[PDB]
RNA sequence: UGAGGUAGUAGGUUGUAUAGU
DNA sequence: AAACTATACAACCTACTACCTCAT
């Protein structure tokens, strides 16, 4: 008759050196860990959206609540939240006809038209950036349902991707530019509907979250950083390997996997993994061959001796395949002699559903199962007492962790992997289920690969969400 | 000596603004009280309110709200402000909060904003800048700004049935462990007598070719109905491999090693069990690399087992409870559960359609919840076993493998408070959150519904 | 959020068309 | 120059893995 251990939920930093649970609720009560001087936004594309934006700014600056303050909490007022300028002038706003649209749609390619109105974009935000002395932090991307419906792959009237965002966030990473998209359909709910009435993008009594991840996804894109953990040790860090599949139709694809500066802040000082012209998508293995492993773990040393005045003691990595070997010993002919190296992965093909006998609410997040020293299980996601809800759909599904090699007790590692969690930044949810190096990993190794123009990514981690 | 600050709002429609703004003015440094940190139930509230006015209250704070200003109390204890503004002759006791953007300048009741208000119709940033300016002005004593005892507070105040505690809980997983294996996994070396194009999945036993061997579950003797030159092999040639060794992991020869010995047994109790559970006329549907089944609508009375609904309807589709399974022998001799749920028209064929069975899926997903689950889960395993203890596996003549119905029951040392099942309409609000976040090319398939 | 629905090897399996001594 | 019975891979069977989509 095993048990279940039970692992206390971290609490981050937040404002004057105070440390809650909840990034919600501790955003309300102190604020962020530094405060910005304010921000001025821009807007593209038609007017519809400037005004739309207007409206809902001046919405925004209003409280606005929801159904009950127990599972998602409050809004108290931009300025109340974070103490930054944001009012309804000082926004760039740019015009976009349709004549050239009208046109351009009736062409026979939908990636000709996707091409040009993306370049239009692109040169049209570079144009303003260089000949305004005005600086834009971040700038703000509005698109209408006509080219959203009548311009798909799909619709009936190769090494990029043909996904609008993630071509959009590289070729402006490329330049070095934050943006972000947001469909019209997305704010403008009210006036937003189907031919029945109700609307699909119902967001009655839970504007909240629609308020919380704007703000919040602002404030990030605007250099800012709302939290940070609470106890951490210095000399360590979290490699988040990369190991996201390319798949760019019939192009040799091999690997493009690609990893995270997750040393002490939000921010990750991110460098591209090569193309890596090793074997094929074939190379099911996942291994890395020698050369390049070494350039990756030579190119995070130096990472983390720039960002932290000293070498790191001891790195996680953090991958989704299995390990083996000689990657192993090719990582250690490059670690010092006073560092240490432990592989950790996370997988979700293996499955376990812990049910609830008696009660009407399911198994929680930190609860944990253990098989031996280097494989157990862990819940993130289902009941939490700091919202009294589940996050999860019906039944939670856990990640299965597997120490591949190395050696690191299981309980560290497990409270590594839950703040790790607790660290989710693009929306302001209360965390997710697998670590945001997984999450976020994803992220970059589908926009990372989705140009072949870039060299040099840079360092800054604000052009990616 | 006045110090404190009061908070004048309706409950429980403004525990918002009264909690925000009390939590923020004790992380400034000033000493707040009100009804939703302090005056818990069971504690008078008027004669609490006078005595604070006339002694300790430095600045009053009432918000507007629109039914906090027609209670007796409130009226009592502005009565005795009045009277505390004519006592000592000061008129800026009082401070309007608009908060209620409904109620304009004539809903407000006779003593209010006779003097000025503070502006609060726009953004509370610029409210309270303005409270600290009017602090400043008039002097207040006050303790310089420190958020440890305020989140220390917050912490004791706002987390009291909130947080997580120490009782036992039990629960259960989807793994059911194997009783009892095989005890001797054969090696049938047949040679030439296995014909070229024999399809191995018609054999009525569970068998997997190997090299030149067959490996397999069942006796010598076991295929005669179907092969009728297995008179001439001999009982000596085939080896025996014991399945004790296989699941300790010491069993490693040249021929086949450990790994491989457990994939075999995985693989072959798959096969056992889509077989035995096929004998048990249980429907089938089609899935991609696994194979979902259903219970037909009306072989269960009542369509109840042990009082657990198993299968019922819907508007217009019957839906069926299903599992699925995948031999798995890694943690422990246990066979993992998938939980499906399978719908048809009318109880006889399957919708032609995938989008449709996916929709319905989520829809009755919602409907009922993790405990339904576990009760349809339990019914459909107690009704795939025979006897009381243990589901009947079929591999041989003479050799049987055993399979517990109840699955492993885990438990936890801490558990929760057990609240009440509006949270579960919560839970039903953040599925219209999951609604709300994405979307991808529904259009067709949801106006192909009807 | 995650549960389907899709192919990739996925690691050992038995037949394509050479030269070993 | 030529007799045995293998070469010396590499194609189609199959459990562990591993992709864009549906509708909430």
């Amino acid at each position: 008759m095993k048990e279940l251990i039970y692992i206390e939920e971290p609490s981050i930093l937040f404002a004057h050196g105070q440390k809650c649970t909840d990034p919600r609720d501790g955003l309300a009560l102190f604020g962020p860990l530094n405060q910005i001087y304010g921000i001025k936004s821009g807007v593209v594309g038609t007017q519809k959206g400037l005004q739309i934006f207007k409206s809902y700014l001046d919405k925004i600056q209003k409280p606005i609540y929801n159904h009950n303050n127990i599972t998602r909490p409050m809004f108290p007022g931009f300025e109340a939240v974070f103490g930054c300028k944001w009012e309804s002038q000082n926004i760039v706003f740019k015009e976009i006809t349709d004549e050239e649209i009208r046109r351009y749609l009736f062409n026979a390619s939908t990636h000709k038209r996707t091409y040009d109105l993306v370049t239009l974009f692109n040169d049209k935000i570079i144009t303003a950036n260089k000949n305004d002395e005005e600086r834009v932090d971040v700038w703000f991307v509005i698109v209408p349902e006509e080219i959203y419906k009548y311009c798909r792959p799909n619709s009936v009237l190769y090494n990029y991707d043909a996904q609008f965002h993630d071509q959009l966030k590289a070729r402006l990473l490329e330049h070095t530019i934050p943006t972000q998209i947001l469909r019209e359909s997305t704010l403008a709910w009210r006036d937003f509907k189907n031919t029945f009435g109700a609307p699909i993008r119902d967001f009655s009594k839970i504007e909240g979250h629609l308020a919380w991840t704007i703000s919040t996804a602002a404030y990030y894109k605007a250099g800012g950083k709302p939290w940070k953990l609470g106890d951490i040790r210095p000399g360590v860090c979290y490699l988040g390997l990369v190991y996201k599949k390319i798949e760019k139709s019939k192009n040799p694809q091999n690997a493009c996997c690609a990893a995270q500066m997750f040393l002490d802040n939000g921010d990750g000082t991110v460098f591209k993994g090569e193309v890596g012209p090793w074997y094929n998508p074939e190379k099911g293995e996942y291994h890395l061959k020698p050369k390049e492993a070494k350039a990756l773990l030579t190119q995070a040393l130096e990472s983390y001796k720039e960002q932290n005045k000293s070498y790191p003691k001891e790195v996680f990595i953090h991958a989704r395949t299995r390990f083996n070997d000689e990657e192993w010993n090719a990582f250690n002919e490059v670690t010092p002699k006073n560092t240490n190296l432990v592989g950790v992965t996370i997988t979700k093909s293996k499955p376990l559903k812990l049910y609830k006998t008696e009660g009407a609410f399911p198994i929680m997040r930190g609860n944990a199962y253990i098989v031996d020293e280097k494989k157990a299980f862990l819940w993130t996601l289902g009941f939490v007492p700091k919202l009294q809800s589940t996050l999860s759909m019906e039944v939670p599904n856990p990640i299965f962790i597997e120490i591949n090699k190395g050696e690191a007790e299981i309980q560290q590692v497990l409270k590594d992997i839950l703040a790790l969690t607790k660290l989710n930044y693009n929306a302001c949810i209360y965390a997710d289920g697998e670590p945001v190096t997984l999450r976020f990993a994803n992220k970059i190794g589908e926009i990372l690969t989705a140009s072949t123009e870039i060299k040099t990514p840079p360092l800054a981690f604000k052009y990616y969400i | 000596m006045r110090n404190k600050i009061f908070i004048s709002h309706a409950t429980p429609e403004d525990d918002d603004f009264t909690r925000w703004l009390s939590l923020k003015l004790i992380g400034l440094g000033y000493e707040v009280w009100c009804d939703i940190l302090f005056l818990d139930k069971g504690v008078d509230f008027w004669s609490t309110i006078e005595k604070e006015i006339r002694e300790n209250t430095c600045k009053f704070l009432i918000v507007s709200s629109t039914a906090g200003n027609k209670r007796e109390g409130v009226l009592k204890e502005l009565a005795v402000a009045t009277k505390v503004k004519k006592h000592l002759q000061d008129d800026m006791f009082i401070i309007p909060l608009a908060i209620d953007e409904n109620l304009s300048y004539d809903d407000i009741n006779i003593e209010i904003v006779r003097l000025n208000a503070i502006d609060f119709k726009k953004s509370w940033a610029k409210g309270l800048q303005d409270l600290l300016d009017a602090f400043e002005k008039q002097n207040v004593p006050k303790k310089p700004p420190d958020h440890s005892k305020s989140n220390l507070l917050y912490q004791q105040i706002f987390l009291h049935d909130k947080q997580a505690i120490e009782k036992e809980e039990t629960y259960d997983s989807n793994w059911f462990p194997i009783i009892s294996f095989p005890n001797e996994l054969r090696f049938h070396r047949y040679d030439w007598r296995l014909p070229k194009q024999f399809d191995v999945r018609t054999l009525a036993f569970p068998a997997i070719r190997y090299k030149e061997y067959l490996c397999t579950f069942a006796w010598e003797y076991d295929f005669i109905h179907q092969l009728p030159k297995t008179e001439t092999y001999n009982g000596q040639e085939s080896i025996r491999i014991s399945t004790s060794d296989i699941l300790s992991g010491r069993y490693d020869t040249d021929f086949i090693r450990n790994y491989e010995c457990q994939r075999l047994i995985v693989q072959l109790i798959n096969k056992a069990f889509e077989l035995r559970m096929k004998d048990k006329n249980v429907r089938e549907y089609q899935m991609s690399k696994t194979f979902a089944y259903w219970i037909e609508k009306g072989k269960l009375e009542k369509d109840k087992f042990e009082k657990i609904k198993l299968v019922g309807k819907q508007k217009n589709k019957y839906w069926h409870f299903g599992i699925s399974a995948a031999g798995k022998l890694y943690p422990s001799p246990v066979l993992m559960v998938s939980s499906h749920i399978i719908f048809t028209m009318d109880g006889i064929n399957l919708i032609k359609s995938k989008s449709i069975q996916h929709s319905s899926r989520r829809k009755q997903g919602k409907n009922w919840w993790n405990d339904k689950w576990r009760e349809k889960l339990l019914a459909f395993i107690r009704f795939l076993s025979d006897d009381q203890n243990a589901i009947y596996l079929n591999v041989g003549s003479e050799e049987k493998i055993l399979i517990s119905n109840k699955p492993l029951k885990f438990f936890g040392k801490m558990s929760y408070v057990t609240p009440s099942e509006v949270t579960l309409e919560e839970e039903s609000v953040l599925a219209d959150i999951n609604n709300f976040e994405e979307d991808t090319e529904d259009l067709d398939e949801l106006e192909d519904i009807e």
